[PDB]
């Protein structure tokens, strides 16, 4: 109160010094039952796999991409994400993702990077120098390798010009190495463009087959149909909480309710736009929202020139949220409840007043309007005054203010 | 040919419950007492969006196509009822100049005594659909009365549309406009009445 | 309670404190207005168990002991017919039950003791004699009441009956009180609806700005919502300061009609309702007061010939109180506000000068008793 | 930067002048009441109940005060009552006498 | 009467509507002030010839 008034002496009264506010006891986040997981497992667990000159692709869309199912798995001999850290991918969204996927020897996996050069990068699958997406790879000698050599996997050795970013070329066209004519068939200066690693179980790790998947992301004018999955908390009723239902943030005492939303409706609003209810997106009950309790805090005080005791009123607050006494004006703390009644010293509200009285303490009581008097009326009785008092009554009226004037140009600038 | 729309074609404007209240909103509604084009079929413009309705229980009105060309050069919505539920695709179909039913790609989905009413509108990459099915006692005109269409689907397809057509006995078509409407919600939170604020000085 | 916004709002300085100090000033005035209107009486007077008020029937305006609160019958009609974004409504200091104890005290004083409970301690007087001295205060001689007391009581009881029917017939009778409720509701709904507005910011949702943008870009958008919401509050507080000055001007008028019409008998023409004022009764209503102003209205005139003076033995006689009239041929003196003709006499009249001077004087006989 | 100080200081000065225009209307209403109390209570004898203090008004005296006026209202208060029996009229020779 | 400005003015919300509503309250009150002063009298009395 002394700080509120910028004074060391406080005169008798009731002073609002602060605002009370129940703080949110915990945070709630709620989204619908996590469903339509993106089908990455159809690629990473495939029996067959692509030759790198003719890589496989699938358009991943309209699904939740749980990248943590990928990056939590220590199975991957490489897991490089470009522009973004892998853990952040469970938060982000994209228009589509593509599983650009193939087999090569373990050494040539070094060519799978933004702006790389070499047989794979330039003649089979090119990544742009500013890529964004994840290169993922693992050793597949347990799947893609054969006694005497698996010659079915192929890479392009020869091309006349490099493939552009994400460009593809299946052609078996003969590489003409000079002025020598080739007529579409193999020969001297006329070499076949596709070649094999011939994978054998005896190979060293640089020659052993590796499976590769590059998760190519995109974001277009079309909406972000692929997103990292949102987690949900437990749900709380009859406590003040911070909350988020779908995209609707707030803070309040959530409760059950009898309101009957239509089957497509998600939020309730009161007359002046304020949210009054929400459907929980997992179990489709209607929660009432009411704000967390708040109100002015007022210090009831006799003057500091008479006592240092005070009593405190939490205006419009129930004592369960905060002698301790529940008035209709608010929870009142440090004032004695009294069954007598008196004239008002300090007003509290809703018929309550408080005063400093008898050992002396602050008391709070229902105010007295005056002494009751049954007037002695009867159809033949009159009272007549036998004497008088002249009485002099001081009445005080204000008549004029202090005459301020301001030069606004000197106040504003100077 | 044409008929008067009366008070048909209101739909729930947002996914929000409100009750015993009058709410004022601006959106692509069918204007009150506007003309609807009447048919027993031609390709039509789409503008900002379309109200469509029919007297139908034979299921001869099978579906719709939406796009610009409606043919091969670019993506095109196909929406069809398979006599069990709705089926949807958006691929660049090389389908006919006038297709009917006998009596790369980016999205796909699967779901008289009566009037069936629909609204289709496309905003910021979402194709909205709303509908209602209701009993009637009149053969020719739209039924003079009021009931509000409810959202079916909210399809995130990311496509541009300027024309549409119907895959084939009355049906009726009307373009939506950015009117202001005042909507009356009852205790159940249903829109039970509406006022078109532009219609006349009493409605203002 | 967004901390990013709250830290910016500190830079606007004392604006927020002077809004609360202004709204607190208005809140104290509402209790001061309510005190100055109703708390004019030093004691809680109460009516006797018997109701021998000379045939007048106050039952429709005295307290009902059976009601859940001690309001009168007409105060129940009046209480029936009027009908959290950091906002709090505060309760009044006097509850509606305490306001009904003051209207009871004012009314029970007025009925049992007349004007006297305003001037001092209440002095009992029989109600027919109180009405006789309220008649005598409007220039109608007191016998005009006592000779017509049953008629006057029946007209009063009937006129009180019409107030129930009038207040039951339409809520539009309480229009001034219901308007004062509707304006405060309209002002708060407008203050709350302004939270939905953008004020040129990217979004009107404060946590949404803090999600779309990084710190310095978000801060530049939040300062638009702070400016627009601060201007929205300054507009509301300015409008409530003007509306409270308008209600204080009305509360000072109600405190004056309490002091002058209820605690006394006004001679201020049309101040305490039309007609000559007899008395009035206060009844409470939500956010206001209702006065039932009882007034004498003169109602069945006759034309008479008149003269300013009469000659006798060359002396010009003038009426002491009242006016001369002719009953076609005979001459009489009557009181001014009610036809009660008497023979002209040396004690009905006084003499000045002689018949030469007065314009319009007539010749007659003054009877010397 | 200076346009932010000009905007804030100008809105700060508009807030002061608005509240002073409203406060001047409160003090004008009080000065018109005080001028009326001087015309009716001091220069006259008011019959307006409780206008010039409690009791029946005899006279009042103005005293000045800083920014105001103080009236010493002098009033008759009736002070020592007795109960009496009473009647509206007195019958004599079959005719009613009234006071 | 410029549309490019009017669309920005809508972003300030209810300020425009409450300014029109305040001045309409000023305007309607002037006829009340004039009725309260002069229309004290129930009939149009005439002086004799
Ligand atoms: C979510 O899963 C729970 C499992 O108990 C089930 O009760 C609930 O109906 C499901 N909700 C949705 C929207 O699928
Ligand atoms: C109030 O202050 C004055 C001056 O300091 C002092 O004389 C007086 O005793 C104080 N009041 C009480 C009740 O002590
Ligand atoms: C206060 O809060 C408790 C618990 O919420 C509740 O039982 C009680 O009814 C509330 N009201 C009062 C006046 O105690
Ligand atoms: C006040 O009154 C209540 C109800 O009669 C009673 O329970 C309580 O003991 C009383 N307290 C005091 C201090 O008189
Ligand atoms: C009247 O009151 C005065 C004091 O005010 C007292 O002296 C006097 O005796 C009383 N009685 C009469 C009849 O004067
Ligand atoms: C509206 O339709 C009616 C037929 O139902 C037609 O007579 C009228 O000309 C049409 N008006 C317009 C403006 O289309
Ligand atoms: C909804 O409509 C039904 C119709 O029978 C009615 O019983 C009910 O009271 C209404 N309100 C709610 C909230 O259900
Ligand atoms: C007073 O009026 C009420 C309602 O008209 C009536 O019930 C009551 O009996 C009346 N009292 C007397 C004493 O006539
Ligand atoms: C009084 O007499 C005149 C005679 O011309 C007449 O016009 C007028 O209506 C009469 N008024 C009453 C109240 O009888
Ligand atoms: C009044 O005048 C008429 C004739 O004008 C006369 O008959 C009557 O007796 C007189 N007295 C009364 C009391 O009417
Ligand atoms: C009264 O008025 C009439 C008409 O103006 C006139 O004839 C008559 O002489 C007047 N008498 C007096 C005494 O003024
Ligand atoms: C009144 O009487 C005197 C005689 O006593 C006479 O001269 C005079 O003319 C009379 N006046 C009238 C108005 O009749
Ligand atoms: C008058 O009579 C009443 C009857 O109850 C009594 O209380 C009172 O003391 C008497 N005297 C005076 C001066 O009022």
């Amino acid at each position: 109160t002394k700080c509120t008034l910028k004074s060391f002496t406080v005169e008798k009264g009731i002073y609002q010094t602060s605002n009370f506010r129940v703080q949110p006891t915990e945070s709630i986040v709620r989204f619908p039952n996590i469903t339509n997981l993106c089908p990455f497992g159809e690629v990473f667990n495939a029996t067959r796999f692509a030759s790198v000159y003719a890589w496989n692709r699938k358009r991943i869309s309209n699904c939740v991409a749980d990248y943590s199912v990928l990056y939590n798995s220590a199975s991957f001999s490489t897991f490089k994400c470009y522009g973004v850290s892998p853990t952040k991918l469970n938060d982000l969204c994209f228009t589509n993702v593509y599983a650009d996927s193939f087999v090569i020897r373990g050494d040539e996996v070094r060519q799978i990077a933004p702006g790389q050069t070499g047989n794979i990068a330039d003649y089979n699958y090119k990544l742009p120098d500013d890529f964004t997406g994840c290169v993922i790879a693992w050793n597949s000698n347990n799947l893609d390798s054969k006694v005497g050599g698996n010659y079915n996997y192929l890479y392009r050795l020869f091309r006349k010009s490099n493939l552009k970013p994400f460009e593809r070329d299946i052609s078996t066209e003969i590489y003409q190495a000079g002025s020598t004519p080739c007529n579409g068939v193999k020969g001297f200066n006329c070499y076949f463009p596709l070649q094999s690693y011939g994978f054998q179980p005896t190979y060293g790790v640089g020659y052993q087959p590796y499976r590769v998947v590059v998760l190519s992301f995109e974001l277009l004018h079309a909406p972000a149909t692929v997103c990292g999955p949102k987690k949900s908390t437990n749900l709380v009723k009859n406590k003040c909480v911070n909350f988020n239902f779908n995209g609707l943030t707030g803070t309040g005492v959530l409760t059950e309710s009898n309101k009957k939303f239509l089957p497509f409706q998600q939020f309730g609003r009161d007359i002046a736009d304020t949210t009054d209810a929400v459907r929980d997106p997992q179990t489709l009950e209607i929660l009432d929202i009411t704000p967390c309790s708040f109100g002015g805090v007022s210090v009831i005080t006799p003057g500091t020139n008479t006592s240092n005791q005070v009593a405190v009123l939490y205006q419009g607050v129930n004592c369960t949220e905060v002698n301790v006494f529940q008035t209709r004006a608010g929870c009142l703390i440090g004032a004695e409840h009294v069954n007598n009644s008196y004239e008002c010293d300090i007003p509290i509200g809703a018929g309550i007043c408080a005063s400093y009285q008898t050992s002396q303490s602050i008391i709070a009581y229902t105010m007295s309007l005056g002494v009751e008097n049954s007037v002695a009326y009867s159809n033949n009785s009159i009272a007549i005054p036998t004497n008088f008092t002249i009485s002099v009554t001081t009445e005080i009226l204000p008549v004029s203010m202090t005459k301020t004037s301001v030069d606004c140009t000197m106040y504003i600038c100077g | 040919a044409y008929t008067n729309s009366f008070t048909r074609g209101v739909y729930y404007p947002d996914k929000v419950f409100r009750s015993s209240v009058l709410h004022s909103t601006q959106d692509l509604f069918l204007p009150f007492f506007s003309n609807v084009t009447w048919f027993h079929n031609p390709v039509l413009p789409f503008n900002d969006g379309v109200y469509f309705a029919s007297t139908e229980k034979s299921n001869i009105i099978r579906g719709w196509i939406f796009g610009t060309t409606l043919d091969s050069k670019t993506q095109s919505l196909l929406i069809v009822n398979n006599a069990t539920n709705v089926v949807i695709k958006v691929c660049e179909f090389q389908f006919c100049n006038d297709p009917f039913l006998g009596v790369n790609c980016t999205f796909e989905y699967v779901s008289f005594k009566n009037l069936r009413e629909f609204v289709f509108k496309n905003i910021d990459g979402y194709f909205k659909i709303y509908s209602k099915h209701t009993p009637i006692n009149l053969v020719r005109g739209l039924p003079q009365g009021f009931s509000a269409l409810e959202p079916l689907v909210d399809l995130p397809i990311g496509i541009n549309i300027t024309r549409f057509q119907t895959l084939l006995a009355a049906y009726y078509v009307g373009y939506l406009q950015p009117r202001t409407f005042l909507l009356k919600y009852n205790e159940n939170g249903t829109i039970t009445d509406a006022v078109d604020c532009a219609l006349d000085p009493l409605s203002e | 309670d967004s901390t990013e916004c709250s830290n910016l709002l500190l830079q606007y300085g004392s604006f927020c404190t002077q809004l609360n100090r202004a709204l607190t000033g208005i809140a104290v005035e509402q209790d001061k207005n309510t005190q100055e209107v109703f708390a004019q009486v030093k004691q809680i007077y109460k009516t006797p168990p018997i109701k021998d008020f000379g045939g007048f029937n106050f039952s429709q305006i005295l307290p009902d002991p059976s009601k859940p609160s001690k309001r009168s019958f007409i105060e129940d009609l009046l209480f029936n017919k009027v009908t959290f974004n950091g906002l709090t409504v505060l309760p009044p200091l006097l509850t509606d039950e305490m306001i009904a104890q003051y209207t009871s005290a004012l009314l029970a004083g007025t009925i049992t003791s007349g004007w006297t409970f305003g001037a001092g301690a209440a002095l009992q007087i029989p109600f027919a004699m109180q009405m006789a001295y309220r008649f005598n205060g409007i220039g109608v001689t007191q016998n005009v009441l006592y000779e017509n007391q049953k008629l006057i009581a029946n007209q009063f009881n009937s006129a009180i009956g019409k107030i129930q029917d009038s207040l039951s017939s339409t809520a539009s009778a309480l229009g001034k009180l219901q308007d004062v409720v509707n304006q405060n509701a309209q002002a708060l709904n407008t203050l709350v609806k302004q939270l939905s507005s953008n004020f040129g910011a990217i979004s009107s949702v404060l946590n949404d700005i803090l999600s779309r943008l990084d710190k310095v870009e978000a801060e530049v958008q939040i300062d638009r919502l702070i400016t627009g919401r601060l201007q929205s509050l300054q507009t509301y507080v300015t409008q409530q300061l003007i509306r409270a000055a308008e209600i204080r001007a009305s509360a000072n008028l109600a405190a004056t009609k309490m002091s002058e019409c209820v605690l006394g008998q006004s001679k201020r023409v049309d101040f305490c309702g039309k007609g000559y004022h007899l008395m009035s009764f206060p009844q409470s209503a939500p956010h206001g007061v209702v006065f039932l102003h009882v007034t004498y209205v003169p109602a069945q005139e006759k034309n008479f010939t008149t003269a300013p003076a009469i000659c006798h033995d060359g002396k010009a006689h003038f009426p002491r109180e009242g006016v001369f009239v002719s009953n076609g041929t005979h001459w009489f003196v009557t009181q001014r506000n009610f036809y009660e003709p008497q023979i002209i006499t040396t004690d009905n009249t006084f003499v000045s000068g002689n018949c030469d001077v007065v314009i319009g004087i007539v010749n007659n006989t003054v009877y010397d008793p």
